[PDB]
């Protein structure tokens, strides 16, 4: 039920209409959400650094990789959140297409 | 350089120094002064002198007139009188602090010393002004 | 277990306590250097007691120095005539230091109709093939074919069509046997300087785009001048930015690339030792590093450069949009003529252009003012001379 | 992909300049008169493929089409040592040996008559080109063929290849219809060419007399100077650098965009090979100063005291052993000394590319430089041409031969439109002296 | 103990927000905190990103039809 409530809460605020009114959008969301139940992200530091560097170069920024490196340390301070790399890959994917 | 033999370079530098007449040249770093000197160099016949790279620009804390007066007033009763002296009442100094120095490596660093370098600088500034 | 890049540096080590009192520090260093040179000549070049205590302070140092000199000379000769050390140096000058005029700007000139087009239909493999094809006609024919194989270019890929001005970086490397002349860090700094000069070339290319547009399209069409008022409002700011950025380009391409490349070339030309060529490479690296002004402690200069680049990009984009809109309107007018509302809309479109160009001019003036203030108030006389030359530009 | 450039050689002057260009390329690449790479040229630092096509026998063939309306010169070329360099099947010669009669309009009508053969040739070369960059038309503005047929070919190339650069080597005159031919050619260069390199025969003669001590310089020597310039224009191709390796970038830098395409040329050294200049190490600063010297500019521009002409853009290709630090110091000194006046309405474009020379070409000078500059004083040449046109038109001079051609049988409105375009060009050149030039025409 | 754990968690969340800002991801605080909790609890980031993109595309299509 969590994927369903997630999708409905996202569609009721991001979109002005629910995606149950357009069954194509609802079907696409429900068939995308259920593909796998484990994160599929690059969990290596080298690959994360490469992705951040390529994102910043496509952003025409060549000095904020140090900032991303420092921020991922504060993220990895606890060492109890193993999908911080997952959320960083999510942000990478959401920022790569328009950039 | 110091004795201004082949002084066409000094005639060329007159016009560069003329753009700076308000404040002493020591207020500005000598790197751009040496850049102007070297860009004036290649327009004059100076290729056959592999010794001008030992010349450097020093920013004296006093102008030519003031330094000369203090040298000729030290160890004398004139220092008290001319301790208030300034170059504003006299000719203004905007290029009279430029001087030449000759820094050379050892053991040629033994031949040239700062005691001689001060006299060199004073003479060169006086000649140049 | 020493890499091929350090057969002369750390192929052998020195033990401080294990050095006699009849053999000095430089004596031991030269002994280690000679042994490392001999081992390097064996491995990679593939081609050709009481008296010892007494003669330490008479001629032992001279013998050590002569042996080290001869071994280093033979190693350098073997590398130059076998592994193309000089050719690799020239390749890195040509590719990562802009030493022979062709590359990045030509790629931008070719891709200008294609860069705006989607990069999902343009991939780095096609541009790699284009570079390989066009480098043969260039100086890369001097480079070994393995060098052209190790040379590529990165460009826009997988995009719906957008800015590609700041994404262009030549990458260059040398082969194993010749990589003892050019170290890993050397190639990395060559790549970094190539990226910096690519940013500079993109800024200069935006400036040249503006310049060529306002030199040519003016003499390519004669129409009503009522639209020329907003054009002049935009173009006063655009010309001030043009002069500023041409001043910047002339200063940077002279005090960043050229001096370092000339020093490196002169040192390598007179270099008969591997230590000499290494020092030449290090001096080139340091000279490129010194004038970057993009480090963390240079945050003000970095932000000013980023603001200037963004201003140039925005001005180029707005000029292109204005030109496209004017072309569309005048083409519609010509079609109507061939086949009043058109003229009315073309005039109404002018005041918005004038207002937005006034805003852009004010923003550019402010940013340039803050950049000039930062240059002048600094204790570096180089920035003060740059500000003086900018005022000499008769734009500020 | 190769980056092919198609050379169109139009009329006597265009064909001679193309022949000397191919000779210079052969000499720089170590290619024999038959197009075969010389044994000494197997290790060459240049790939002929940029400007020549390679035949199956390792022969380098110029991508050059030589078109002339008179057989004498074509026969002399086929009897020359370079007859084997050119593909004979790539040479079209009109069997109708009547020519254009020094009439630009007749040359244009002839280009229309031979349109299919010419555009078939251009398309054949484009398909034999992996990434054809553009066409270089070598022609004279005053003749019939080189002016008219050249303008026709420029139009057809601009229509078929609207994304490819059009560079011209336009020979300016020192023919009662010469003002008409010149005006039509200037119009076509301004409207349909991306870059026009002006080769002024008056300035070339002046240089040949004053500097080579040649009493009565021959056309052969002028064409040798032209070919030297053309080689300098291709010098940026032969050495891999970081910027402006293509004809698009060259044109945009020199002709300063496509509508502002009247280019002034500069060459250095301008000395006869007999002038062994004593043992003076030519410095980067001395190179730039000589290029900035009016006696070394290869275009006769009037010293009009009324117009404060300025440089729009300058590209200096310096070939040879050049210290980049000396290049930088020379540019810095030139800027500080304001040794060149630049456009006030645009950025000062002064570029310097250092390249290595071909190992096959003998260079007497360890360092040479060519400047290609778009400079508003080039407008004085267009003004002179306009004054000559107006002088002829007010007299209806030399119009009887034009009235025989269909384009001029009824009226001269195309001439009047060309005069209007050249007037607009002159006015834009005058605006280029002003800070508002960028907005003047729009 | 618990206060230190909560401080570490909030520091990690703030650092994640800062890293997203420097990356210019354009992800809001609530959406980022939901995606972070989804990935911590176990979910495919590919699927989550695809669903978010589909929802955003539907929203933008509705906005365009409104315009």
């Amino acid at each position: 039920k969590s994927p369903n409530v997630l999708l409905q809460n996202l569609c009721c605020r991001i979109l002005g209409k629910s995606e149950a009114d357009v069954a194509q959008q609802f079907q696409y969301a429900v068939r995308v959400i259920g593909s796998n139940f484990a994160p599929t992200v690059e969990r290596d530091e080298f690959l994360v650094a490469e992705k951040i560097k390529k994102e910043l170069t496509r952003q025409r920024r060549e000095a904020d990789a140090a900032l991303f490196s420092e921020l991922h340390r504060k993220l990895h301070s606890q060492g109890v959140l193993k999908n911080k790399w997952s959320i960083l890959y999510l942000l990478l994917s959401l920022s790569e297409d328009p950039r | 350089y110091f004795l201004m033999d082949q002084g066409d370079f000094f005639v060329h530098f007159m016009d560069l120094t003329e753009e700076e007449l308000k404040k002493p040249v020591d207020d500005i770093t000598p790197t751009r002064l040496e850049a102007l000197l070297e860009l004036a160099l290649r327009m004059s016949t100076a290729n056959t002198d592999p010794f001008k790279d030992d010349l450097k620009i020093d920013l004296m804390p006093h102008d030519l007139i003031t330094q000369l007066l203090r040298v000729l007033a030290i160890e004398t009763q004139q220092e008290k009188a001319m301790v208030h002296a300034d170059p504003t009442e006299l000719t203004l100094s905007g290029l009279e602090a430029f001087s030449f120095d000759y820094v050379v490596t050892w053991p040629l660093s033994l031949i040239i010393n700062r005691k001689a370098l001060t006299r060199y600088q004073m003479l060169f500034r006086h000649m140049f002004y | 277990a020493v890499k091929a890049d350090r057969l002369w540096h750390d192929k052998y080590a020195l033990r401080k306590p294990m050095i006699p009192s009849f053999m000095t520090m430089d004596q031991c260093r030269k002994v280690l250097l000679i042994g490392k040179s001999i081992n390097f000549l064996h491995q990679v070049c593939h081609d050709q007691a009481a008296d010892l205590f007494t003669d330490l302070e008479n001629a032992f140092q001279g013998k050590i120095d002569a042996a080290y000199f001869e071994t280093s000379k033979y190693l350098l000769d073997v590398l130059n005539k076998k592994y193309s050390l000089l050719d690799h140096m020239q390749a890195m000058r040509r590719y990562l230091l802009l030493g022979q005029g062709d590359f990045i700007r030509h790629l931008m000139d070719l891709l200008k109709p294609e860069l705006v087009r989607p990069a999902t239909t343009l991939y780095q493999h096609n541009l790699t093939g284009i570079l390989e094809t066009a480098v043969r006609a260039t100086n890369a024919q001097f480079d070994s074919p393995e060098i052209l194989k190790r040379l590529d270019v990165r460009l826009l890929e997988v995009s719906p069509g957008d800015t590609g001005w700041d994404v262009f970086s030549l990458d260059y490397h040398v082969d194993g046997p010749i990589a003892t002349v050019f170290t890993r860090e050397c190639m990395s700094h060559y790549l970094r300087a190539f990226n910096f000069l690519w940013r500079a070339k993109r800024v200069e290319y935006i400036l040249t785009d503006i310049r060529k547009g306002h030199m040519c399209n003016a003499r390519l069409l004669r129409s009503m001048p009522e639209f020329s008022g907003v054009l002049h409002h935009c173009h006063i700011l655009a010309s001030e930015m043009v002069h500023f950025i041409h001043q910047m380009q002339y200063y940077v391409t002279f005090e960043v690339l050229e001096c370092s490349w000339d020093e490196l070339w002169n040192r390598v030309q007179r270099a008969q030792d591997l230590d000499h060529i290494i020092a030449a490479h290090e001096a080139f690296l340091g000279t490129v590093i010194s004038r970057c002004l993009l480090d963390s402690d240079s945050r003000a200069l970095l932000n000013q450069l980023r603001a200037v680049f963004d201003q140039i990009i925005e001005l180029q984009n707005t000029q292109d949009a204005i030109y496209r809109a004017a072309l569309e309107e005048l083409q519609r007018r010509l079609q109507f003529e061939e086949k009043k509302r058109r003229v009315q809309e073309f005039q109404e479109s002018i005041p918005k252009m004038c207002s937005q160009l006034r805003i852009l001019t004010h923003f550019y003036q402010g940013v340039v003012q803050q950049f000039l203030v930062s240059l002048t108030t600094s204790s570096d006389e180089s920035l003060r001379f740059l500000s003086f030359r900018l005022d000499f530009n008769e734009h500020y | 992909m190769p980056r092919e450039i198609i050379t169109l050689q139009l009329g006597q002057c265009g064909n001679q300049i193309g022949f000397e260009f191919w000779k210079q390329l052969c000499a720089e690449h170590g290619i024999s008169p038959e197009g075969i790479v010389e044994e000494f040229a197997t290790e060459g630092t240049d790939r002929k493929d940029v400007f020549f096509y390679q035949a199956d026998d390792e022969h380098y063939i110029p991508r050059a089409v030589l078109l002339d309306l008179e057989p004498r010169v074509i026969h002399s070329i086929l009897n020359s040592p370079y007859a084997k360099l050119y593909n004979p099947e790539n040479i079209y010669l009109s069997e109708h040996g009547g020519g254009a009669g020094n009439n630009w309009a007749s040359g244009f009508s002839q280009g229309e008559k031979i349109h299919e053969d010419i555009f078939d040739i251009i398309d054949r070369e484009a398909d034999g080109s992996d990434s054809l960059e553009g066409f270089v038309l070598c022609h004279s503005i005053a003749g019939g063929t080189g002016s008219g047929l050249g303008s026709y070919l420029l139009e057809r190339l601009n229509d078929r290849y609207p994304k490819k650069l059009v560079q011209t080597y336009s020979v300016f005159p020192n023919v009662v219809v010469q003002p008409y031919n010149s005006l039509l050619t200037l119009k076509r260069l301004t409207q349909n060419a991306d870059c026009v390199v002006v080769l002024d025969n008056t300035a070339l003669n002046r240089i040949a007399t004053d500097r080579l001590h040649i009493q009565n310089p021959s056309f052969s020597q002028i064409n040798q100077l032209v070919s030297t310039i053309m080689s300098a224009s291709t010098t940026t191709l032969r050495y891999p650098g970081y910027m402006n390796n293509d004809l698009i970038g060259l044109i945009a830098s020199l002709i300063p965009t496509p509508r502002l395409h009247f280019l002034m040329t500069g060459y250095t050294p301008l000395t006869t090979d007999q002038s062994v200049a004593s043992v003076r190490k030519t410095t980067v600063l001395d190179v730039m100063r000589r290029l900035l010297q009016p006696k070394n500019v290869m275009v006769s521009t009037g010293r009009d005291r009324q117009t404060n002409h300025c440089y729009i853009a300058i590209l200096n290709i310096i070939q040879g052993e050049v210290d980049p630090t000396q290049v930088h110091k020379s540019l810095q000194r030139i800027r500080e000394r304001k040794l060149a006046n630049f456009i006030p309405w645009g950025p000062a474009s002064i570029q310097v590319a250092l390249s290595r020379k071909s190992p096959y070409l003998p260079s007497a000078h360890r360092v040479s430089g060519l400047m290609m500059a778009n400079h508003t004083s080039i407008s004085s040449l267009f003004e002179s041409s306009c004054q000559q046109y107006d002088k002829l038109r007010k007299r209806e001079a030399f119009l009887e031969q034009f009235r025989k051609e269909d384009i001029f049988k009824e009226n001269f409105d195309e001439l009047d439109r060309s005069r209007e375009v050249v007037q607009e060009l002159i006015d834009e050149y005058h605006a280029a002296t002003r800070p508002d030039y960028i907005s003047w025409g729009t | 103990a618990a206060a230190a754990n909560l401080n570490a968690v909030r520091e990690t969340m703030d650092v994640l927000l800062e890293i997203s800002r420097i990356l210019n991801t354009g992800l809001d605080m609530e959406t980022l905190s939901i995606c972070v909790r989804l990935c911590e609890q176990g979910i495919n980031p590919e699927a989550l990103s695809s669903v978010i993109k589909e929802l955003r595309k539907a929203t933008e299509a509705l906005k365009a039809a409104e315009n």
